[PDB]
DNA sequence: CAGTCCCTGTTCGGGCGCCG
DNA sequence: GGTCGGCGCCCGAACAGGGACTG
């Protein structure tokens, strides 16, 4: 067996474990011919070699069809080998995005044919990649081979190829610094500001440089004229767009069909602005079977018809220009949904997106806006390496009031106010000092762990009083219930004294939405008020009427 | 031609496996030039995916510094090698460093590159440099010398460091020199003028052996933040309720606090704004409670075997309070920071500045870095904290969400 | 007193999308 | 088909840690 020009990667097994010893699956006669034809061809090219009875290892093997081709792909079920193979640190940190590309004069895209089969495997590791190929007869013992290159299906093949491919490209990038080479597996995006004359030469220099190491660049996969097909996009000299997305038109929707629908809508949201998957994702909650048929809700049918109409019109993204600033603008779409656009010139979007994660049981629009700003920031640093300037639908005084008074550290980068309704504001403000001439409500509430029964009420300074019995409640729900009573039975200005750290910790965060209906009713009451002052006192200390009302709501 | 000191991990623990976080353009360009230069000098060398270990890397700029500085987040590797730099090659902490009139910090991290690293331990110093828009895969390296920011580097270099400082310690026996991480703390009671002169002598004394910077401290002027009660002449129901709630929380620290007579003034269901005269038995309970807050807490002393824990509370208006403790309510030190960089505009910068100041004090006083309880959301901190870091060490931290109770540490 | 439970937040397991 | 790695989303179940009440 000849020596490959590429240096090999030393691979070990985990300490104290032996190679795989698994029996072959029964294969169809149409896949048997597809494997024997490929195995006898890879043996002639030095990619697999015969082995005798001295190799006590074996692993299953099969083959699947290639998309839009009569050729077959050989895959090995290395599930047992991957468990006992050493762990690898993947070098593929992410996925490149076309919005991060810069305008180049000449662009060329090429693909290396049979990428894994052109990189050698470690000499001492070839013994563990032993497999059997069944013949057309079950009584024939079959031919046993072992891999000399990177097999497809092994957990170390992609990590080894990406690092081996980078080492070959480094001397070319070191001699040609101005050439931009986007390396992703076998796909090579090569761009340059050189003239179209010298560009073809550098490409042929690269096709010969890669040829010296056993990497073939077939002219079939060679691309010289736009639009280029790269990473699932269509690269035009001035714009880009995703390859055509096809949504299923099922008359009866299953759970797996919704997952394919949500998955393509999330993929479409990167350039198609305004895609919403709120009511469609509500179909996946609390469901068990993937094949279970589920009818579309009225709010889900309306959301699907809107996403279908957005995909009718053509959209396109531009390329990144380092000479001009980066701008991101967010819009409050639905309840809990946010959309943003990143651009450098008006209406020329580099990319779009959406943020809709619900964090916590109680939240407001300012918190969700801050979470969206952070998602856009980290996403922008990945693609462009810088934080964009933000145009946020929140008044400058609204934000200044929020972060200065909040007890947690919060901050938003350099931003400016854009007047695009609906605006984000704080729906109520708790006073910092007690309100003079306002009725002071001493509220309290308790419950029994066994009977699930409790009381909730208040006592004021003007003699006002109320106690309400509650069924199937807890200590926390009663203390929230006592504050809700004081809000209902008071004027526009009211002081409220409670001994509940739980109820106080929720209201002070100024929420405008909650998963609890009792909290949403407290919020609606706080919005109707003009001045609300909450205060906390320790319980069981005989404080004010908080001891008199504790005794009334004890049972 | 230097022999390597063998280093092993703690028994039953694998190496670090921490992913690299996204880096900005100015940071990636600064790391490529530094690593290419370090690779040319043999300090580091490229590796491949057969190394399963990785440690995050970013770059900083110290206070009033133009030059970038490479920084590795060795917090995970330092945990998995804790028995080395404490049991075998520990460093004694001088208790007199905190009593000096002036203490200066020197970055001596460049000296660790002179000592080679054990071959069997190089596998754990792996780190990956990312690329913008994932243009190229990760460019992985590993260290061939003592890495900056590793707690095993000052331990191995300690024997070499003492022999370099022996001629200087002999001429100046009253100067205290402590070494923590890549920093050298030099403290003396000399006047500020001749103090900086003795530093330049030590800088040239270190340059002749193959090694700059300077950050001045004054531990004798470090003040504590006690719990103080208001000095009102006219008390309302709301003031007394806030006072009782504050004294109820303070009773967890000072067991002698009583609120019996003060709570008796809160018998009736009175309005919050109504003025209440203080009874004779309540005026004495308040004066006695003020005296207990002056006394030191009983049975509070630093335990070297216990970790330090620091809590920070955002007080608004550029004010930040903090407490350092090993056991709850046994605070070893309290304090308050005001008018830091980023005040009245950036909370994350003020918090990043506060953590660095608290950690520096924890090194001068006890020689350890505390674990912080940060009043910030995890996603908010992990997005911006690297933009404001100006120190060569990184403490450990967790995130808390404690709404304000009774504003105990600030009036 | 240590034991629960009421509440809330985080982490991970698993499905889909997309790329090679 | 039921191979591998990466990244993103959505969900629920399991984990986990603090506060108020009870033998």
């Amino acid at each position: 067996v000849p020596i490959s020009p590429i240096e090999t990667v030393p691979v070990k097994l985990k300490p104290g474990m032996d190679g795989p010893k698994v029996k072959q699956w029964p294969l169809t006669e149409e896949k048997i011919k597809a494997l024997v034809e490929i195995c006898t061809e890879m043996e002639k090219e030095g990619k697999i070699s015969k082995i005798g009875p001295e190799n006590p290892y074996n692993t299953p093997v099969f083959a699947i069809k290639k998309k839009d081709s009569t050729k077959w792909r050989k895959l090995v079920d290395f599930r047992e080998l991957n468990k006992r193979t050493q762990d690898f640190w993947e070098v593929q940190l992410g996925i490149p995005h076309p919005a991060g590309l810069k305008k180049k004069k000449s662009v060329t895209v090429l693909d290396v044919g049979d990428a894994y089969f052109s990189v050698p495997l470690d000499e001492d590791f070839r013994k563990y990649t032993a497999f059997t190929i069944p013949s057309i007869n079950n009584e024939t013992p079959g031919i046993r081979y072992q891999y000399n290159v990177l097999p497809q299906g092994w957990k170390g093949s992609p990590a080894i190829f990406q690092s081996s491919m980078t080492k070959i490209l480094e001397p070319f990038k070191k001699q040609n610094p101005d050439i931009v080479i986007y390396q992703y597996m076998d796909d090579l995006y090569v761009g340059s500001d050189l003239e179209i004359g010298q560009h073809r030469t550098k490409i042929e220099e690269l096709r010969q440089h890669l040829l010296r190491w056993g990497l073939t660049t077939p002219d079939k996969k060679h691309q010289k004229e736009p639009p280029f097909l790269w990473m699932g996009y269509e690269l035009h000299p001035d714009k880009w767009t995703v390859q055509p997305i096809v949504l299923p038109e099922k008359d009866s929707w299953t759970v797996n069909d919704i997952c394919k629908l949500v998955g393509k809508l999330n993929w479409a949201s990167q350039i198609y602005p305004g895609i919403k998957v709120r009511q469609l994702s509500k179909l996946l909650r609390g469901t068990k079977a993937l094949t279970e048929v589920i009818p579309l809700t009225e709010e889900a049918e309306l959301e699907l018809a809107e996403n279908r109409e957005i995909l009718k019109e053509p959209v396109h993204g531009v390329y990144y220009d380092p000479s001009k600033d980066l701008i991101a603008e967010i819009q409050k779409q639905g309840q809990g949904q946010w959309t943003y656009q990143i651009y450098q010139e008006p209406f020329k979007n580099l990319k779009t997106g959406k943020y809709a994660r619900m964090r916590g049981a109680h939240t407001n629009d300012v918190k969700q806006l801050t979470e969206a700003v952070q998602k856009i920031t980290t996403e922008s640093i990945v693609i462009w390496g810088k934080t964009p300037k933000f145009k946020l639908p929140i008044q400058k005084e609204t934000w200044e009031t929020w972060w200065t008074e909040y007890w947690q550290a919060t901050w938003i980068p350099e931003w400016e106010f854009v007047n695009t309704p609906p605006l984000v504001k704080l729906w109520y403000q708790l006073e910092k000092e007690p309100i003079v001439g306002a009725e002071t409500f001493y509220v309290d509430g308790a419950a029994n762990r066994e009977t699930k029964l409790g009381k909730a009420g208040y006592v004021t300074n003007k003699g006002r009083q109320k106690v309400v019995p509650l069924t199937n409640t807890t200590n926390q729900k009663t203390e929230l219930q006592a504050i809700y009573l004081a809000l209902q039975d008071s004027g526009l200005e009211v002081n409220i004294v409670t001994n509940s750290q739980y109820a106080l910790g929720i209201i002070q965060a100024q929420p405008d939405k909650s998963e609890s209906e009792l909290v949403n009713q407290i919020i609606e009451q706080l919005i109707k008020k003009e001045k609300v002052y909450l205060a906390w006192v320790p319980a069981h200390k005989g404080i004010g009427g908080n001891e008199q009302v504790d005794k009334l709501v004890s049972a | 031609p230097i022999e390597t000191v063998p280093v092993k991990l703690k028994p039953g623990m694998d190496g670090p496996k921490v992913k690299q976080w996204p880096l900005t353009e100015e940071k990636i360009k600064a790391l490529v030039e530094i690593c290419t230069e370090m690779e040319k000098e043999g300090k580091i060398s490229k590796i491949g995916p057969e190394n399963p270990y990785n440690t995050p890397v970013f770059a900083i700029k110290k206070k009033d510094s133009t030059k970038w500085r490479k920084l590795v987040d060795f917090r995970e590797l330092n945990k998995r090698t804790q028995d080395f730099w404490e049991v075998q090659l520990g460093i004694p902490h001088p208790a007199g460093l905190k009593k000096k009139k002036s203490v200066t910090v020197l970055d001596v991290g460049d000296a660790y590159f002179s000592v080679p690293l054990d071959e069997d331990f190089r596998k754990y110093t792996a780190f990956t440099i990312p690329s913008i828009n994932n243009e190229t895969p990760g460019i992985r390296y590993q260290y061939n010398v003592l890495p900056q920011g590793w707690k095993g580097s000052p331990a191995i270099f300690q024997s070499s460091m003492t022999k370099i400082l022996e001629p200087f310690k002999k001429q100046n026996p009253d100067i205290v020199i402590y070494q923590y991480m890549d920093d050298l703390y030099v403290g003396s009671d000399l006047e500020i003028g001749q103090h900086r002169t003795k530093i330049e002598e030590l800088r040239q004394h270190l340059l002749r052996w193959g090694l700059w910077m300077g950050y001045e401290l004054h531990p004798d002027k470090w003040t504590v933040q006690p719990i103080v009660l208001p000095e009102k002449d006219s008390w309302t129901v709301n003031d007394i309720q806030k006072l009782v709630g504050k004294l109820n929380w303070a009773s967890q620290i000072y067991p002698g606090i009583k609120v019996r007579q003060l709570s008796k003034l809160l018998r009736g269901t009175k309005a919050l704004t109504e003025v209440i005269p203080l009874t004779e038995e309540a005026e004495l309970e308040l004066a006695e409670n003020r005296e207990i807050l002056k006394e030191p807490v009983h049975g509070v002393y630093y335990d070297p075997s216990k970790d330090l824990i620091a809590e920070i509370q955002k007080q608004g208006q550029g004010q930040w309070t903090y407490q350092i403790y090993q056991e709850p309510f046994k605070n070893l030190k309290t304090g308050k920071y005001a008018r830091m960089r980023g005040a009245h505009t950036n909370d994350v910068k003020q918090l990043t500045e506060a953590v660095q100041k608290i950690t520096t004090e924890s090194i001068v006083i006890w020689g350890k870095t505390p674990k912080f309880k940060l009043p910030i959301q995890k996603e908010t901190w992990e997005t911006w904290w690297t933009e404001y870091w100006q120190a060569t060490w990184i403490p450990e931290w967790e995130f808390v969400n404690t709404p304000p109770l009774v504003k105990l540490w600030y009036q």
